[PDB]
């Protein structure tokens, strides 16, 4: 669903 | 194939963006879609949780990586149909251009 950026 | 916004009912969005604003202290919810008339590929994921301190350019860097878009091909991020300065911080664009549903809608093209 959601793609988290590091 | 369909603008995320028109894809869901307001309450469904505001609910989520609000649940997002709760579970993440320094993150930002971004809906990133392809400009209808641009040749560049259509990304697989379009909802991002970008770090507070992240700049536009850096975020672009991320999108490029996502579509595997070669350095020769150019891309462009737009907000409210405007081109934010690459040096800007995402959070800033958010607090200044988010949607009433709680998300910051961003489009990309290059062509």
């Amino acid at each position: 669903s959601w793609q988290a950026i590091q | 194939k369909s603008t995320f916004k028109s894809e869901y009912p307001f309450e469904k969005r505001k609910a989520e963006s609000e649940r997002i604003a709760d579970r993440f202290k320094n993150r930002i919810p971004v809906i990133c879609e392809k400009a209808e008339k641009s040749d560049i590929p259509e990304i697989d994921k379009r909802k991002y949780l970008v770090p507070a301190d992240l700049t536009v350019g850096q975020f672009v860097y991320v999108i490029r990586k996502r579509i595997m878009l070669p350095p020769e091909k150019a891309i462009f991020i737009f907000v409210n149909d405007t081109l934010p300065p690459t040096a800007a911080l995402m959070s800033a664009i958010y607090q200044e251009h988010k949607d009433k549903d709680g998300f910051l809608y961003v489009t990309y093209s290059g062509e």
